């Protein structure tokens, strides 16, 4: 017999957003080929089942460190972590192959259903 | 806020 | 010219509730009166005037346990943490009050507005 | 998805 607040979620994640903004709490660093983008590993789990998968590992929960395979583009990964912390994907014909290609890595299977269709329909 |  | 997927926020809150039920990355205690509840200081946060405040102060930010005020009641905490998790308030004839003094004290503007409305129908 |  609960009552909802509609916009709660979204307003959780402008919140978190705004957190990684200002690197507050921030507790990750993702290494992509030389560039670095910090994070907070609980929304890196909520949002990838690659992190998700890391962050429950005993050893690899305690790293502060994590650097992807050679072949994941920094931009690509750029737009999927802005993504993860707005719900919006910023997917364009010069991007979507690197986008579909790290979404499919990151294990972020909504993205990579979004893509197909997108590729499908040129 | 809303009946779920 | 983002694209937008509707559910992102939703599924986010509700992995970050799954984890927080099997006590994944938790990093704070929050005691109330005997009664002691694990969560992740970035949603407390994201959901809270008042753990806002805590976590970026330099000295509490580092802080792995927070006492409340004596005066706060576990039952209306718990419900109130539960909100923060998932979107839903269980409110109850037997619990508004003290779920109205918790939220705000905690700060959670929406909750209070909700309380005072419900209190003024009956 | 959707046009936001
Ligand atoms: O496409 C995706 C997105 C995703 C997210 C997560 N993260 C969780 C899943 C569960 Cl059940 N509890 C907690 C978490 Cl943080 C796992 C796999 C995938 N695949
Ligand atoms: O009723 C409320 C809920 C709430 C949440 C937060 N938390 C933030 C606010 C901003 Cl601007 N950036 C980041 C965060 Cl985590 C502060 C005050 C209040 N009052
Ligand atoms: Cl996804
Ligand atoms: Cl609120």
């Amino acid at each position: 017999s609960c009552i909802q607040f509609t916009r709660h979620a979204s307003d959780v994640l402008l919140n978190l957003n705004r957190l990684r903004s200002r690197d507050i709490l921030t507790d990750v660093v993702i290494v992509v080929s030389r560039e670095q983008f910090r994070a907070h590993k609980t929304v890196l789990m909520a949002c990838s089942g690659l992190f998700y998968s890391i962050f429950t590992d005993q050893l690899k929960c305690n790293l502060s460190v994590i650097n992807l395979d050679p072949e994941i583009n920094p931009e690509g990964f750029c737009i999927l972590l802005d993504f993860m912390y707005t719900s919006r994907l910023n997917l364009r014909e010069g991007n979507i192959m690197a986008v579909m290609a790290t979404a499919m890595y990151l294990q972020m299977e909504h993205v990579v259903d979004t893509c197909r269709k997108f590729i499908k329909a040129s | 806020w809303v009946i779920p």
